């Protein structure tokens, strides 16, 4: 009571916050009336039990016609940052696997053998976790950055806004890159990494493989249109984006040749065996499948008439089923 | 009194490898005043007072 | 072409299995001896005769100047000038890709393991083709014992290039234990 | 007074002995430091018989290195040696035998001497060859090639049909 | 109920753990043998035995011995220390022998 | 560590750089709201 | 690009885990020397 | 009280000087089982848990 | 050192041998192989060479009879450039013969070449010319600690000689 | 390919093989140890500034009284371990002449290098025991410190310390060589050609080329 | 059923591992086994469905 409940409450209050409506709690936490009816537990459970798809549909319109928020943001795609951040790693070392070390390291040339080499360093700072805070940063930067001046635009727009903000945060990517096939642990850190690539190479050796960073980028951004459209070519879009894969991983051999990590330099990167290519394509659309980035900034008309009209069905579970038609209301 | 002279041995080293003939005192002396004078007081007052 | 022999005038110890570079040589005449034509070369009658030396027999190759843990060197070559080819070449290679997959799939279909032979008999022993020279060969399930070794020699290289000297952590481990212990003698 | 826990090794001990009492009798003549009065010089400080053994502490330890050979390590003589080196005066760096017994500055040598050993090994026998880990046999098998179907391969007319060689080139890619 | 229910099955976890050895070694003089072995969490516990004790049993009914894990290339020896009243069980792989 | 300074210099400039430009941009449309406010009431 | 699941390497493996506290079960079952009469 | 036997001594507390306890050549080892124990012991009380 | 604090410096030292040699635990045998194992054999009868040709199949052959009559410094420099490369077949194993003759060549071997990882020797009793040719060779190498010795019967298994040697040069082995 | 010449090249390396590299032969390779220093800095102000307000506030329990000097004594004796360990003369890289009586080698101190050539085979020595260090105390302009220094060493103006005191936070992971008139520390982990290098260190000088 | 027979088919026929049912060869179009296993995987269940729902 003096000792361990005091430490022992909070970690209790968090566990009910994440398994209870706090809005229902809430409301239910206030009894009474002051002269207005509809106050009562009854009328208050009535209520909540619609106020879970009001917020929904409140904080949906909130990231269309408010302002982007970051937290708001960040907790949408809370998965793909917070959970699965060793996913990108993974698919990273896949994608570059085929001018690394790893085949000499007790790892094959596939997605187990990335999953391997990745989960052999343990899962912090040196193993599942290493570049996980870089992926947070990069992802409050380009991505934010360019819903907070694409909100509410076109495809074109936002392709161009998001191509300019990728230019502009890129070294970031590149830094990440080299961690996260830095399965040595040569580099020490982000400045570490950044200062060493600066040393030995000039400050351009940081910005290989934008060009096709960027066109890559544009074929994701209309994949993720057509999905949040949910029109029927979604599917056709998938195969643009899986035939623009291989612009990925160029990009994520070049940034990770010319450096000790690498047994490649940037002249034979480009030719390089054709057939690995398409290195971890399928793990890479799995993962996007499963984790589309949710942008609800750059939804679409189509794609703001299909939330609502799911909310809406829902909605409409609250009538009485055997309810009377009677002549007079 | 190990650290001084380590101090000196290493600045003693230096100087002469660079040829500078001046010996780095501000490194060999970082807080020798400081410690001896904590210490000695701290000494003074347990004698006092036990 | 499949027979050959070859005489070595005591240069070459045929009681142990010959070095891969003494194979290496031996397919590097062959190759020769097939494609320039054949004089009747290689018979037990008339076989072919090689001195080799011990630096032939032994020595692996030069040009050893790799530079350990480099980096590619920058802002000679212009970078924000030959960006654009570089661009374009990735271009062509993806646009590439699927047509490449498509031709190498027809050419496995018109195509057949058996076509080529990669066996050849020498001083009355099998050998198979092996990267740049040749192989015993003795049996299917020794073949491929001897590709299970070579991959895992291959796979676990790094592994077993561990730092020896890397015992910081151990001796402070050490250190610590002994001077609790010579604090207890004390 | 006496447990039932496995004693060191001590097959080295006598040669550190050996070594280090030559040594220090190059330098203390009439210390009368022989291999035959080790169980009765392990009882005794150093300062009892006038040796200071701070000074020739680091010199002991070179000879040594140089001197014994292990076979138990699963590192050749000459890494073994050097680490062996680098390990020890690290470690006596910052102990002071001279208060202390003989025993226990071999004891103590004879103890890096044998974990220093063990971790050559991994901690594990060298005589013993153990099984695989499961990393170890799931790499073997991934490793193993496939041999595929060898009807399709056969020479034969009906494998030059347009169905059999696409299942050729389906199964034996 | 909660502190002897997690005492018991603790206590008797351990109990069928102990049986097995996780490393054996002879003395100098191959005199004696100790047997490492599980403990309680999982880490090592050192015992003693003696090699004249150590002996290999068979069963008491007669008709059980084709039902031992010996019988196996890959089964489990079971030894048994007179002496102790104890259970020593070896993998019968020659991996695990030296 | 001078490349190391050099990097960190580098990069604090060019976020601050932008931050620069966004509330810049930002003032610039407060302003003209609340111009547009004022007139309004 | 090395091949990774195949479907006969999984059920060997799905054999061996089955087959492998068959050791252990029959150890336990088995008599032993005592009889406790 | 029941240590003090009548006609038998009871074994001495230490073992006998002629015993060496020098360690000597491993025969058998199988670190995994360790390792198998720890997986087992912590399932169980998570599950039992 | 001390038998209470064993246990505790046993888990320590466990716990950081993983820094310099991650997951030692489940990769251990197959760190029992080194780099580049240079192997050093003594035996010339017939089953010493059937065993030698089995169990080094993948190894490539250095025959050291060829340097007689040549200095010590320069015999050990010229083995060394010989075991101290990897051919485009990535064979990273050679196995020396008929060498060395003496504890001066055996000795320099193994400074230039950091030593011989293993030192194979096969007792055949139908063998009269190894030992009086590397004799000295063979004490060398039992000093250094190197050497292993698996005696061979001309009339035992094959099979099973094979597969005991097999064991006790991986056991043998060194980095 | 690459990965075999990349191995061929650490291999070599590992051996101290190299070739002849112009005018010069490389025989050895070591570097030096990197300690932190900034982080113990940092949190010795942090805890002496910490211990400053709650001293002022009062409003700090006893337990954060304790626990803070002595973290803050903590750190402070590490930086100055750390600071001492960093400033070591470490031995990085030695090179031969063809003649084979010259040698010149480059020195770290605190990570930063530092050449020095013409250097005598003749002059090197590797002291394999605890050598002495002499300290002159007329060169201390501080009158404490060398009364200090005096009263410890209990000796003269010129005192002499044997090194093994010193080996604690002097060479601790290597040996001590005289590079002439200077001294140098040589790190146990190096790559070297030891053939050359035993002879070099014990004074003998190898035969040209 | 179709995608996991044709999935194991295909497994173990590429570790070398083929059902011996229905002839090696056919008797007109000499279509291989495996090609006529995959026909007869794809089509039977389909036929089964069929009479079994009617
Ligand atoms: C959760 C509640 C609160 C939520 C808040 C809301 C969320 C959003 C908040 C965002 C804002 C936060 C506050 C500000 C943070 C600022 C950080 C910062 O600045 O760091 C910088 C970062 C720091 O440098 P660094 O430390 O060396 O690099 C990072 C290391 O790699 C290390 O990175 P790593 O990825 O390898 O790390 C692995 C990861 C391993 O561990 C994990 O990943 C664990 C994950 C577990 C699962 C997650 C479960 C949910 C979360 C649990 C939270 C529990 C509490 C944790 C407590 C942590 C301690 C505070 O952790 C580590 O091991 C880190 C190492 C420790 C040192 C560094 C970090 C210190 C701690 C700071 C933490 C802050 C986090 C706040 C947000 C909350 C995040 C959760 O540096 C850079 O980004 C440098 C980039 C340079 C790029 C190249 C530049 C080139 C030149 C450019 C030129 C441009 C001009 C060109 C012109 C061209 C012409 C036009
Ligand atoms: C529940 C079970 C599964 C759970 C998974 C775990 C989930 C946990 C939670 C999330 C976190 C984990 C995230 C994922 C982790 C990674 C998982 C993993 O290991 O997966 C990799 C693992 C393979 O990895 P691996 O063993 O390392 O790869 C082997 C080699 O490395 C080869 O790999 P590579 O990287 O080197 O790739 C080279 C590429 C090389 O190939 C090429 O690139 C070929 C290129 C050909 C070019 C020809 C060009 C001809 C000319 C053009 C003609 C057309 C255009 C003409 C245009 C004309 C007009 C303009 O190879 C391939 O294409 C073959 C890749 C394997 C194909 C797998 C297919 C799975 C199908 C599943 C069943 C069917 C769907 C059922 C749907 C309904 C289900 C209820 O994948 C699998 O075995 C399957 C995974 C599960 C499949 C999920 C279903 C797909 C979902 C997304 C796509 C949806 C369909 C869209 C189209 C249809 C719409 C109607
Ligand atoms: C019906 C409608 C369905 C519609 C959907 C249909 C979709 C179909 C998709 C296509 C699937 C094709 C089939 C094959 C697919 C195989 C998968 C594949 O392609 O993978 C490629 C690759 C293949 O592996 P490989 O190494 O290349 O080669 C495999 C060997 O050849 C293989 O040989 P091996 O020797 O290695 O054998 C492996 C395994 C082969 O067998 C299997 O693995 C098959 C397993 C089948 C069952 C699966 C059920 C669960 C499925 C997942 C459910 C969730 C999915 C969610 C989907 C997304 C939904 C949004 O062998 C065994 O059988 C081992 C024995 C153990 C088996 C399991 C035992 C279960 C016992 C249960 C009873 C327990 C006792 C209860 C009673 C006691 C009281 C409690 O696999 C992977 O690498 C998979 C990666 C998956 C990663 C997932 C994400 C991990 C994220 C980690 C995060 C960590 C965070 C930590 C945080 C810490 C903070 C402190
Ligand atoms: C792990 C906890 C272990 C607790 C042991 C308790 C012993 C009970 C014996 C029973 C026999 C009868 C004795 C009389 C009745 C006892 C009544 C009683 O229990 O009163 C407790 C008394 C009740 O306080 P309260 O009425 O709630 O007042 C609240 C104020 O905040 C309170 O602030 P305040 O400044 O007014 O506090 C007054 C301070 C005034 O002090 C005194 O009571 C008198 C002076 C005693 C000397 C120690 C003072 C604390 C200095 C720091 C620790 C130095 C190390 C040596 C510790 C020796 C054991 C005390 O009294 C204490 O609290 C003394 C204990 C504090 C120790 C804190 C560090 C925990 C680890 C300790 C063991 C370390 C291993 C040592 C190995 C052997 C070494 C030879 O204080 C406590 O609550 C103590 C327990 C607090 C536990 C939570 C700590 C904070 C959260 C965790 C932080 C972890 C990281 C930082 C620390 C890391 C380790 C250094
Ligand atoms: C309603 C339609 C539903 C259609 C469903 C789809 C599947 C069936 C049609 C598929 C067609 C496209 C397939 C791809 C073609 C690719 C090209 C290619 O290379 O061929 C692939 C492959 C043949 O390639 P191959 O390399 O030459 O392989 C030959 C191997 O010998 C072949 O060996 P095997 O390994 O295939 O094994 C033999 C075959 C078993 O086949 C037999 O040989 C069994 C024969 C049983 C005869 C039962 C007595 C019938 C009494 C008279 C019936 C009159 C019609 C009544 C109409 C009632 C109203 C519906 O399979 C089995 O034994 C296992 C299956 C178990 C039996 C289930 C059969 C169900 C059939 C359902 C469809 C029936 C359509 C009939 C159309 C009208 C016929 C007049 O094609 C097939 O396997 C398809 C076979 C379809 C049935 C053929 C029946 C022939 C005997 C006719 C007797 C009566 C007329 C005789 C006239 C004589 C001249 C004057
Ligand atoms: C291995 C260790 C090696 C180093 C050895 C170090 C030797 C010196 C040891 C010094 C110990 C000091 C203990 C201080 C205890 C806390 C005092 C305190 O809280 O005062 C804050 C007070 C009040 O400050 P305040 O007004 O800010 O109040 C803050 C209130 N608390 C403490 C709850 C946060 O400040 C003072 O003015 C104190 C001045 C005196 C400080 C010394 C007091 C010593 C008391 C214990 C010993 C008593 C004598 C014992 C018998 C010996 C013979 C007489």
């Amino acid at each position: 009571a003096n000792f361990v409940i005091p430490y022992l409450k909070p970690v209790a209050d968090f566990w009910n916050s994440l398994c209870i409506d706090q809005h229902q709690d809430s409301l239910f936490q206030f009894k009474g009336q002051t002269g207005s009816l509809g106050t009562d537990w009854t009328s208050k459970y009535l209520r909540s039990e619609q106020d879970v798809y009001n917020h929904k549909y409140l904080q949906y319109h909130k990231r269309v016609h408010e302002a982007p928020e970051l937290t708001d943001v960040i907790s949408d795609n809370v998965y793909r940052l917070t959970l699965f951040a060793g996913v990108e790693r993974v698919l990273s070392v896949r994608q570059a696997q085929a001018i690394l070390k790893t085949q000499f390291a007790g790892a094959t040339e596939n997605i187990s053998g990335a999953f391997q080499t990745v989960l052999n360093g343990g899962i912090f700072r040196r193993g599942y976790f290493r570049g996980a805070l870089l992926n947070l940063l990069q992802f409050c930067g380009a991505p934010y950055q360019s819903l907070i001046w694409s909100r509410n635009s076109g495809i074109t727009n936002q392709v161009i806004v998001s191509s300019i903000f990728e230019a502009f945060f890129y070294p970031l990517d590149t830094v990440k890159t080299l961690i996260y096939n830095d399965v040595q642990g040569k580099y020490k850190g982000a400045f570490h990494c950044a200062s060493q690539v600066v040393q030995n190479a000039g400050w351009s050796r940081l910005y290989a493989g934008i060009f096709q960073k960027l066109i890559f980028n544009s074929a994701l951004i209309f994949h993720l249109n057509q999905v949040w459209d949910g029109s029927s070519q979604q599917w056709a879009s998938l195969a643009l984006v899986a035939a623009a894969y291989p612009l990925l991983v160029l990009k994520t051999r070049f940034q990770v040749a010319g450096t000790p990590l690498a047994l490649a330099t940037s002249n034979e990167v480009l030719k390089v065996n054709r057939k690995t290519l398409y290195a971890g394509l399928v793990p890479y659309l799995i993962f996007n499948t499963l984790f589309a980035y949710e942008f609800a900034a750059w939804h679409s008309s189509t794609a703001q008439e299909r939330v609502i009209g799911g909310l809406q069905n829902a909605m409409k579970q609250f009538s009485s089923p055997a309810a009377e038609q009677v002549w007079s209301s | 009194y190990n650290h001084l002279v380590i101090k000196y041995y290493q600045s003693f080293i230096c100087n002469t490898l660079i040829n500078k003939k001046k010996l780095e005192f501000n490194y060999i002396l970082s807080s020798f005043k400081f410690i001896k004078e904590l210490n000695n007081i701290i000494i003074i007052s347990l004698n006092k007072l036990f | 072409s499949r027979i050959y022999w070859f005489d070595f005038n005591g240069t070459v110890n045929e009681n142990l299995p010959l070095n891969y570079n003494v194979l290496k040589i031996c397919r590097n005449e062959i190759n020769k001896l097939e494609k320039l034509n054949e004089n009747n070369l290689g018979t037990q009658k008339n076989p072919i005769k090689l001195n080799l030396s011990f630096e032939d027999k032994h020595y692996n190759t030069n040009n050893l100047v790799l530079d350990l843990n480099s980096y590619e060197t920058f802002n000679s070559k212009n970078f924000i000038s030959s960006i654009f080819d570089k661009t374009f070449e990735s271009l062509n290679t993806v646009l590439m890709a699927p047509i490449y997959s498509f031709l190498e799939f027809k050419l496995k279909l018109s195509s057949t393991k058996i076509n080529t032979n990669h066996y050849y008999v020498i001083n009355g022993k099998l050998y198979i083709t092996y990267n740049d020279s040749f192989k015993l060969f003795t049996t299917i399930n020794d073949y491929f014992n001897d590709l299970n070794e070579l991959s895992n020699t291959k796979l676990f290289f790094l592994y077993r290039s561990f730092n020896i000297y890397n015992i910081k952590l151990n001796s402070l481990v050490d250190f610590v234990f002994l001077k609790l212990i010579l604090f207890i003698h004390l | 007074n006496r447990t039932h826990d496995k004693v060191i090794s001590q097959t080295y001990v006598p040669a550190i002995a050996n070594i280090a009492f030559t040594h220090l009798s190059k330098k203390y003549p009439q210390a009368g430091l022989k291999v035959d009065q080790l169980n009765t010089l392990k009882e005794k400080t150093w300062n009892d018989l006038g040796v200071n053994i701070e000074h020739e502490k680091q010199e002991i330890l070179v000879e040594l290195s140089e001197q014994i050979f292990v076979k138990e390590s699963k590192l050749r003589w000459v890494h073994e040696q050097r680490q062996r080196l680098a390990h020890t005066t690290y470690v006596f760096s910052g102990l002071e035998f001279q208060n202390v017994k003989v025993g226990f500055f071999i004891d103590s040598y004879n103890f890096l001497l044998q974990e220093l050993a063990h971790r050559s090994n991994l901690y594990q026998s060298k005589d013993i060859v153990g099984e695989k880990s499961f990393h170890e046999k799931h790499l073997e098998q991934q490793t193993a090639p496939y041999s595929g179907v060898k009807s399709l391969e056969e020479p034969v007319s009906q494998n030059k049909s347009f169905i059999n060689s696409l299942m050729r080139a389906i199964h034996n890619h | 109920v909660a502190i002897y229910a997690t005492y018991i099955a603790l206590s008797y976890i351990n109990n069928i753990w102990k049986d097995y050895v996780v490393r054996a070694q002879f003395s100098k003089d191959k005199e004696l043998l100790f047997v490492t072995r599980v403990s309680p969490f999982g880490t090592t516990e050192e015992e003693v035995y003696e090699v004249a004790h150590l002996e290999h049993l068979p069963p008491s009914v007669r008709s059980g011995v084709k039902d031992l894990s010996a019988q196996d290339a890959d089964g489990l020896v079971d030894v048994t220390c007179m002496s102790s009243q104890r259970s020593l069980v070896f993998y019968k792989g020659d991996q695990y022998w030296n | 560590s001078n490349v190391t300074g050099k990097v960190a210099l580098a990069t604090l400039g060019a976020l601050t750089g932008y931050g620069a430009f966004y509330h810049y941009n930002q003032y610039l449309n407060l302003s003209a709201r609340w111009q547009q406010i004022q007139e309004n009431i | 690009s090395s091949k990774g699941f195949n479907l006969a390497n999984a059920v060997n493996t799905v054999k061996s885990t089955l087959n492998a506290p068959i050791k252990h079960i029959k150890r336990n079952i088995e008599p032993t020397g005592s009889n406790y009469s | 009280n029941y240590l003090d036997q009548p006609f038998v001594k009871v074994p001495n507390a230490n073992p006998n000087a002629s015993l060496n306890f020098e360690e000597g050549e491993v025969l058998y080892e199988n670190t995994r089982l360790l390792e198998w124990a720890k997986f087992w012991n912590y399932s169980v009380v998570v599950g039992y848990l | 050192m001390n038998n209470t604090f064993k246990f505790l410096h046993q888990v320590i030292s466990k716990l950081t041998l993983k820094a310099q040699v991650p997951n030692y635990g489940q990769y251990s045998h197959s760190l029992k192989r080194p780099i580049n194992p240079k192997v050093v054999v003594f035996g010339n009868s017939s089953r010493a060479y059937e065993l030698i040709s089995s169990q080094f199949r993948n190894f490539n052959h250095v025959n050291g009879l060829e340097l007689k009559g040549q200095e010590d410094n320069i015999q050990a420099n010229k083995v060394a450039q010989s075991v101290l490369s990897i051919n485009d077949g990535f064979q990273d194993g050679y196995y020396i013969t008929d060498f060395p003759q003496n504890s001066k060549q055996a000795e320099r071997l193994d400074l230039i070449t950091d030593g011989v990882n293993l030192a194979l020797y096969i007792k055949d009793p139908s063998d009269k010319v190894t030992v009086t040719r590397q004799q000295e060779a063979i004490d060398y190498y039992r000093k250094t600690g190197a050497l292993v010795e698996f005696e061979v019967d001309p009339r035992g298994d094959l099979e099973e000689q094979v597969k005991q040697l097999s064991n006790q040069v991986l056991n043998g082995y060194k980095h | 390919l690459a990965f075999i010449k990349e191995a061929n090249e650490m291999i070599q390396q590992n051996t101290g093989n190299l070739p002849w590299d112009g005018g010069k032969k490389k025989i050895f390779q070591g570097q030096a140890n990197k300690y932190l220093e900034t982080p113990y800095y940092l949190l010795a102000a942090l805890s002496g500034l910490g211990l400053l307000y709650f001293l002022y506030s009062g409003d700090a329990k006893y337990k954060t009284l304790v626990l803070t000097p002595v973290v803050g004594i903590a750190a402070f004796v590490l930086l100055r371990r750390n600071q001492i360990l960093n400033r070591v003369p470490t031995l990085t890289e030695l090179f031969l002449h063809k003649d084979g009586k010259f040698v010149d080698a480059v020195v770290s101190v605190n990570g930063q290098l530092i050449s020095k050539n013409d250097i005598p085979v003749s002059t090197l020595k590797l002291y394999r025991g605890d050598h002495t260090v002499k300290v002159n105390l007329n060169d201390f302009e501080d009158a404490s410190a060398k009364k200090f220094l005096a009263q410890q060493s209990g000796q003269e103006g010129v005192i002499n310390v044997h090194f093994s005191k010193l080996r604690n936070l002097a060479a601790r992971n290597g040996q001590v060589l005289n590079l002439g008139d200077t001294e140098v520390v040589v790190p146990f982990e190096n790559q070297a050609n030891r053939i050359i290098l035993k002879q070099i260190f014990k004074g003998v000088e190898v035969l040209p080329s | 059923f179709t995608a996991v027979s044709w999935f194991s088919i295909y497994q173990f026929a590429r570790k070398g591992a083929v059902l011996p049912v229905l002839r090696e060869y056919g008797r007109y179009f000499g279509t291989h086994r495996l090609f006529r296993q995959y026909l007869h995987t794809l089509v039977l269940p389909l036929l089964y469905t069929e009479y079994a729902l009617n």
